[PDB]
């Protein structure tokens, strides 16, 4: 998963 | 979803991803039923045989998503949980009876092209639509095969199966709070939910008022897309008195 | 009041690629 801000 | 296809943009705007914070992973599907309430399977939050017992702080709700792994900037919304409500008679000890849970969000989510609530059926909706042969729709970011993972949300349409056929396919005791769906060996077509999809919605489009209704929740199965087996779903209408009681009280 | 009506489909009177399959199964 791409990191969440 | 096994033997499904890529969803269209905005095809399932009620679709919710339940996302574990640490480590980062897909936990389950779920659905948006109002600006503040999310519906899922109880087994997504509580299953003591596998030491599963999530608290509100363990997970996040991601809404309006299409891509499985990407952070969909300016599109998806990320929400925190205020409180989890598990059906008090959820039977994880025997046969997973009443496999249903609610999550109240810390703040209401704004609706958009990509984010919009599904309807819940009433008695008449359930009587009209919950018939053997009638097809509903299952969506999720789960496994593509029993034994990888999709780039985008997957969709499959599946027929409701006669209760005797559901009963005869399994050694498990089936209750009135469950139904099963899927194609038979002789039908040639295929498709099922799988790991990652559970908790997600089984929906039907009423031909009387052209609205989508969530008739089922992805509950349990034996493998995924096996010949002679069917996916089992929580019967949403049968549990609606509980849903209403929780929303009315809290 | 607006539940179950999709902004990108029912709201603008567009159909998705497989919703007809569902309608065709509702034979009563
Ligand atoms: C009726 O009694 C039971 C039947 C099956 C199971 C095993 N389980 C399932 O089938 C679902 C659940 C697990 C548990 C945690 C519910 C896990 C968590 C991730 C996915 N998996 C669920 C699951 C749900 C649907 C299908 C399917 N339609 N093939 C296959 C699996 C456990 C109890
Ligand atoms: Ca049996
Ligand atoms: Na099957």
């Amino acid at each position: 998963f791409e990191e969440i801000p | 979803i096994v033997e499904g296809s890529d969803a269209e943009i905005g095809m399932s705007p009620w679709q919710v991803m339940l996302f574990r914070k640490s480590p980062q992973e897909l936990l389950c599907g779920a659905s948006l039923i109002s600006d503040r309430w999310v519906l899922t399977a109880a087994h997504c939050l509580l299953y003591p045989p596998w030491d599963k017992n999530f608290t509100e702080n363990d997970l996040l709700v991601r809404i309006g998503k299409h891509s499985r792994t990407r952070y969909e900037r300016n599109i998806e919304k990320i929400s925190m949980l205020e409180k989890i409500y598990i059906h008090p008679r959820y039977n994880w000890r025997e046969n997973l009876d009443r496999d249903i849970a609610l999550m109240k969000l810390k703040k209401p989510v704004a609706f958009s092209d990509y984010i919009h609530p599904v309807c819940l059926p009433d008695r008449e909706t359930a009587a009209s639509l919950l018939q053997a042969g009638y097809k509903g729709r299952v969506t999720g970011w789960g496994n593509l095969k029993e034994t990888g993972q999709p780039s985008v949300l997957q969709v499959v349409n599946l027929p409701i199966v006669e209760r005797p056929v559901c009963k005869d396919s399994t050694r498990i005791r089936i209750t009135d709070n469950m139904f099963c769906a899927g194609y038979k060996p002789d039908e040639g077509k295929r498709g099922d939910a799988c790991e990652g999809d559970s908790g997600g919605p089984f929906v039907m489009k009423s031909p009387f008022n052209n609205r989508w209704y969530q008739m089922g929740i992805v509950s349990w199965g034996e493998g995924c897309d096996r010949d002679g087996k069917y996916g089992f779903y929580t019967h949403v209408f049968r549990l609606k008195k509980w849903i209403q009681k929780v929303i009315d009280q809290f | 009041a607006d539940c179950g009506l999709r902004p990108l489909f029912e709201k603008k009177s567009l159909e998705d690629k497989t919703e007809r399959e569902l309608l065709e199964s509702y034979i009563d």
